[PDB]
């Protein structure tokens, strides 16, 4: 999971 | 927004759509390319091809279970492009590049047409 | 093999599937969550959820146009997860995390369940 | 395009  | 994003989600979805295609699950169309038949999902074909997008948004053609392609279309070229639609991988070879590029132009798959043009230019 | 791969292909396919969902094109099921109704593509739901995969591979349920979820399922939690299925982006907030995690457990979306567990653990 |  990432900060887009 | 303040959303978080799962990096591998799109790839995982495409992998599962290909597994459903391999097991013939919820495929709703057969693409006829001369003597050859290819089963697929209308939504995936539309998502990958300008030609299929135009066909399946048409109020009469959206309901057809069989689509016949132009007789000049090569079945192997089509097979390679169908595999690309469902996997992101293109089996481009010296022996098939002309058929793949012609099929990609017909199907309106601009990124495939682009790499075929570049690969051909390098060989000239 | 000796294939070449188009990096953005899976993301572009998912973006187009979401555009078809927004315009209600070739959606073949309505998911009923208490008073709320959500239109979707069976193939995308199966590709994202262990629960929908089990439902639409069932020889009788594969043909249903309406699926009713358990009354304990929260419509907002479902909406957030449906948006995630079609975009890879999860709108996870302090006010919705419990409903999102419970809905993801029910839908069998293990990566969502995992990030919800981690986000909850950090707040404890 | 890349070599996967
Ligand atoms: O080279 C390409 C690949 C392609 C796909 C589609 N597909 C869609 N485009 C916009 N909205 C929707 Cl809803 C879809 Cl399905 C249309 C044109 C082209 N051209
Ligand atoms: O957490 C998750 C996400 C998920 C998706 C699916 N889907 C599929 N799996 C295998 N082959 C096929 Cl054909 C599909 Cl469609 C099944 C289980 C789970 N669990
Ligand atoms: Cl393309
Ligand atoms: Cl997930």
């Amino acid at each position: 999971w990432v900060i887009p | 927004d303040s959303c978080i994003q799962f990096t591998r989600h799109a790839s995982d979805v495409l992998l599962n759509l290909n597994r459903l295609r391999s097991r013939d699950i919820l495929t709703d169309v057969v693409i006829v390319v001369s003597r050859e038949q290819f089963r697929a999902h209308k939504t995936v074909l539309m998502a990958c091809s300008g030609l299929f997008y135009s066909i399946f948004t048409d109020q009469l053609k959206c309901n057809l279970s069989v689509i016949n392609l132009d007789p000049e279309i090569n079945p192997e070229g089509f097979c390679i492009l169908l595999d690309f639609m469902y996997t992101s991988r293109l089996n481009l070879r010296e022996g098939n590049i002309m058929a793949v590029m012609a099929t990609a132009m017909y199907l309106q798959m601009e990124h495939v047409v682009d790499t075929c043009r570049k690969f051909i230019k390098a060989s000239e």
